[PDB]
RNA sequence: UUAAUUGCGAUAACGAACGAGACCUUAACCUACUAAAUAGGGUUGCUGGCACUUGCCGGUUGACUCUUCUUAGAGGGACUAUCGGUUUCAAGCCGAUGGAAGUUUGAGGCAAUAACAGGUCUGUGAUGCCCUUAGACGUUCUGGGCCGCACGCGCGCUACACUGACGGAGCCAGCGAGUACAACCUUGGCCGAGAGGUCUGGGUAAUCUUGUGAAACUCCGUCGUGCUGGGGAUAGAGCAUUGUAAUUAUUGCUCUUCAACGAGGAAUUCCUAGUAAGCGCAAGUCAUCAGCUUGCGUUGAUUACGUCCCUGCCCUUUGUACACACC
């Protein structure tokens, strides 16, 4: 303080942008959709929606207890003002970020390229969806640039009804 | 009636004011007269030569009447205009500061301008008299 | 400038100046203007007729071309030249280029008829 | 340890830097962002910028 | 007590507000009377609302205007649209309709906007070109 | 330089001879006769407006039309 | 180039077929009966149904139409 | 709050421009009320995604 | 027919999806709602001057009250409306009238399947493997170059003046932007022929810069058709400023130096209305540097309102010894 209102509103967005990037790295193994911050008076509620909830918390306050101390040293805060909770996800089929982590595992483990997509496309319809699309890229067998596609149902590509409905998720893998 | 400055045209107002000052010759002269460019960008000096300052000092006085409080830097920006800066687009930069400042310093002692609060220069009581007398004189010239 | 052109005509033999302006529009509008027809490749010019806004729109343009070219490096600034062009067209003298540029196209149509 | 190991780097392009990696070209310094123009398109809607028109 | 209706005209950003009253017959523009304006050749345009219907109408009505926005010539339209409405607002409220209807149909024959607000606003300059429609010069040599 | 700009007293005699009784009188008109070229014609015309002689129509710089006093 | 679309004519046939009552000539009264029954999201698309339905009423007094 | 930017991560092909922008609605509600009544209204009536702030000095 | 596989109608075709249209953002209209001393107006007071009758110009955020402009919630307004012609008298198109609005009402935003071995390893702790792995192609400091000059093409700026240049006088916009741990925008007052020195502020920003009284323009004078007072390039000396540093003139200023070019050859690019073309302003990069790009508002035309002749794009019908497909 005393800072202008235009500068702090942009600085609020980058503060979150950093936090979302690190939790992508740190909660790669335990599952991770995103983060939802709510700055109330004094304290701040940081709700992490994840698949494996008890592993994100750890052994009765170990993972989150260490992670709360990390956020203090990054952005300059005291013990009490931050509280990292762990809640469940509202279904996997609609939340398209969850499928990318399961697909990332299946390629790293050593599972089929095409039949991984045939499994997940059914799961999207089983939850309760209109359509789906899974584009895998890179040199899928033999040394040349190639691509695949395993679509289903209705998929709308234009207009304003796009940002709200379609959940997207890009996630790169190696391998050798 | 309603004798005000606005009934008299703005261009015709200064002609009666200029001749009024040259009869007395008591508005004072600084020293930089006809050793002058007039602005920061202006190839030829003043064509009027004699008189000249009395045209300038009159137009400064009437603008101080209409508005609350006028300063030195704003008057330079108002009088100043275009340039010819080589083979580039024509820019705008302020006029001569030393001419417009000594108008305001000299008119204080003659009895027109007053020192105002906050910042700038407002009008005296006796300053409004000479403005209206010349306005009334210009009203007689037309009518 | 257009006010100064009309002040010249009021002085010259009294007269309403729009009567000279309207008569100038009549006497600088071509009757026949040829369109360039192909018919193989060469530029043969077939005789096509002209009406009605094309007679008015060309005539007003040709006056201003003759007016401005006359006052290109000249003391006789646009208003004096434009006033003379309308008098010459109204009183058909065969001197002003409003008439000559119209007359020289007459003329071209009849050769290919 | 050694005496001379710096230059007056309080201005210009060399001293200024982005938050992510540290590129000295295509640097957005408007509103104190300090994120280069390649990564800004990636992180536009997360900060709150949108293509309305 | 006195009849006051706040009429306003508009051409582009140039806006003007004509506060009419009952009295002697003032038609002032920024303090000065009607005969200044200050474009000088376009003094004749500002009379057009007056000279069509007549000076007899303004013997009761007292108008005064403050003009801001636009440029020099655009502000003349703002004054002319304001004075044109200034009569109609007075003649609609506190006078018989047949006088006010004669104003309407008089201004239709000499319709240079007057009562009607003009349609044209500026349009955005889009990328790649020196203007909206005008594009940059190409080369494939 | 195409001559007729230099000040001569012999010409000043013939200016007053050819002053009265003409339709067109201006800076545009006098230069066509090869009289005082350019600005000195404006000064010559400024003399003829003082003591009657030729009366005005337009009063602009660059557009200065005059007509004889009937 | 104001050719009305298929989705306008989808509603224009479906509305007039069932509800021939509550349809009489003018725009304003028939415009209030479009949003009555149907559930349109936008204003533009809602009012465009009222346009073509009212146009069919002008022709219905000058004989029938196919479909 | 605008930031115009070229679309490419390198600068080849055709030249195209964007207008990434941030809106900001701004309101003011001026009370002529007592001191302790402001402590009530500030605690409640907070919904996430809105910047709460009070001056308490003219 | 349409801007469009847009729709009418003809039928081994029937209904369907994606693309377009719809949707979203912005610019117009509202004297009707809901509102504000950070928006402006009226009643009036205290007061300053003025013509001397009632009235004219005001100076204060003294009081009272309000919503025409002004900002922005929340709604309506448009649907080719209503008529006239014109069509299997169908879908539409064209002439009036009402209307702020009648080209999808103006302009953008998002943008299908299928591809190109088009661009980027010089945005990257996005990256396969090859190289380089300390006498280092990692590095770190210091001088120099990316700007060398007989010569070509590409965008550009300023001119080839009198619709003009050189003087005063008059004097109006909208998009933006802006420091407290830095050195940001910076009025008012003094010093200076300039540039710029200094004392002070105010502003974390419809509150202060700021009314960003910006240009082109308006109107009287000076020159007048002579490479001229048009034009400003090359040049030399000094006075300023930003920097550890300006000599390879950083940047601006002050007198002098005063050229090239009298409307541009074949060719050739962009463009249907608040557009074209004059005109400046702001931002972007920025210790200091716009002849650049992206945005804004003033000044505001001539000329179509059609066509496949030219240059290329979409379908159908024909022919193929081609299928990494006429390179």
């Amino acid at each position: 303080a005393i800072i202008s209102k235009k500068r702090k509103l942009v600085a609020d967005g980058v503060f979150y942008a950093e936090l979302n990037e690190f939790f992508t790295r740190e909660l790669a193994e335990e599952g991770y959709s995103g983060v939802e911050v709510r700055v109330t008076p004094t304290k701040t509620e940081i709700i992490i929606r994840a698949t494996k909830v008890q592993d994100v918390v750890g052994e009765n306050g170990r993972r989150i207890n260490e992670l709360t101390l990390l956020i203090e040293k990054r952005f300059k805060y005291k013990r009490g003002t931050i509280a990292l909770y762990a809640e469940r996800v509202h279904d996997r089929g609609l939340s398209a970020v969850a499928q990318a982590e399961s697909m990332k595992f299946k390629l790293l483990n050593g599972l089929a390229i095409r039949r991984a997509a045939y499994g997940v496309v059914r799961y999207v319809m089983e939850s309760g969806a209109k359509g789906c699309e899974v584009v895998i890229s890179g040199k899928l067998r033999a040394a040349r640039a190639k691509s695949m596609k395993f679509a289903d149902g209705f998929l709308i590509h234009s207009g304003q009804p796009v940002n709200d409905f379609i959940e997207t998720a890009t996630r790169h893998v190696l391998l050798r | 009636p309603g004798v005000s400055v606005r009934d008299v045209p703005a261009q015709d107002f200064i002609n009666n004011y200029a001749s009024f000052l040259q009869r007395q010759g008591k508005l004072e002269v600084p020293g930089y007269v006809d050793i002058v460019k007039t602005s920061a960008g202006n190839e030829l000096p003043p064509q009027d030569s004699e008189g000249w300052f009395y045209k300038r000092a009159a137009s400064v006085a009437r603008h101080i009447y209409l508005r609350k409080q006028v300063g030195v830097g704003k008057l330079n920006k108002l009088y100043g205009g275009a340039k010819n800066r080589g083979v580039r687009p024509h820019k705008h930069v302020d006029a001569s500061g030393s001419i417009n400042r000594k108008v305001l310093q000299s008119l204080e002692k003659l009895g027109v301008v007053e020192i105002s609060p906050k910042g700038g220069r407002r009008i005296s009581d006796n300053g409004l008299r000479d403005l209206d007398r010349i306005a009334a004189a210009t009203l007689e010239d037309e009518e | 400038i257009v006010k100064h052109t009309l002040e010249i005509i009021n002085v010259l033999t009294d007269q309403n100046p729009l009567q000279v302006v309207v008569d100038a529009i009549i006497n600088s509008g071509p009757r026949e203007d040829t369109t360039r027809v192909g018919g193989g490749g060469a530029a043969r010019r077939q005789a096509v007729d002209v009406s009605p806004l094309r007679r008015v729109n060309q005539s007003i343009a040709l006056l201003t071309i003759g007016a401005r070219e006359a006052a290109f490096r000249n003391i006789k600034t646009i208003a004096e030249t434009l006033a003379e062009e309308l008098i010459n067209a109204a009183k058909g003298s065969s001197t002003s280029y409003a008439i000559k540029k119209k007359d020289e196209l007459e003329r071209v149509a009849k050769s290919n008829r | 340890e050694n005496v001379w190991y710096s230059h007056p780097r309080k201005f210009g392009k060399g001293s200024r830097q982005c938050r992510i990696s540290g590129s000295h070209s295509g640097l957005i310094r408007k509103y104190g962002l300090n994120i280069d123009r390649q990564s800004f398109r990636e992180k536009a809607n997360d900060i709150g910028f949108y293509k309305y028109r | 007590t006195v009849p006051s209706v706040q009429t306003f005209g508009k051409k582009k950003s140039a806006t003007a507000v004509a506060h009419v009253k009952a009295g002697k017959g003032l038609i002032k523009v920024n303090g000065s009377p009607i005969t200044l304006v200050q474009p000088e050749i376009l003094r004749f345009k500002v009379y057009e609302p007056l000279l069509l219907v007549g000076l007899d109408k303004f013997a009761n009505i007292d108008i005064r205007v403050k003009v801001t926005g636009g440029g020099h010539v655009s502000q003349v339209y703002a004054i002319r649209q304001a004075i044109a409405k200034g009569l109609v607002a007075y003649h609609q409220k506190f006078v018989d309709e047949q006088s006010k209807n004669e104003l309407k149909k008089a201004f239709t024959s000499y319709d240079r906007t007057l009562l009607i607000a003009d349609s044209r606003r500026p349009e955005p300059k889009k990328f790649g070109g020196r203007g909206a429609r005008s594009r940059f010069q190409k080369s494939y040599r | 330089a195409k001559h007729a700009v230099v000040l001569d007293q012999d010409k000043f005699d013939r200016i007053m001879k050819e002053a009265p009784t003409y339709r067109y009188v201006s800076v545009s008109v006098l230069v066509d006769r090869f009289k005082l070229g350019g600005s000195l014609a404006r000064v010559a015309l400024r003399h003829l407006e003082n003591e009657g002689i030729i009366k005005p129509v337009s009063k602009h710089s660059k557009q200065a039309i005059y007509t004889r006093a009937t | 180039g104001r050719v009305r679309t298929k989705t306008v004519k989808r509603a224009s046939k479906a509305l007039i077929e069932k509800y021939y009552p509550k349809l009489t000539m003018d725009f304003q009264t028939n415009k209030r009966l479009c949003d009555e029954i149907a559930t349109i999201q936008s204003k533009r698309l809602r009012n465009k149904i009222a346009g073509y339905t009212t146009h069919l009423m002008k022709r219905i007094q000058k004989g029938p139409v196919r479909g | 709050l605008k930031i115009s930017t070229r679309k490419t991560p390198n600068g080849e092909g055709s030249k195209t421009w964007d207008t990434y922008e941030m809106r900001i609605h701004k309101r003011y509600i001026d009370l002529e009320a007592p001191a302790h009544i402001v402590k009530r209204i500030t605690q409640i009536t907070i919904e996430p995604g809105v910047d709460v702030e009070v001056i308490i000095a003219a």
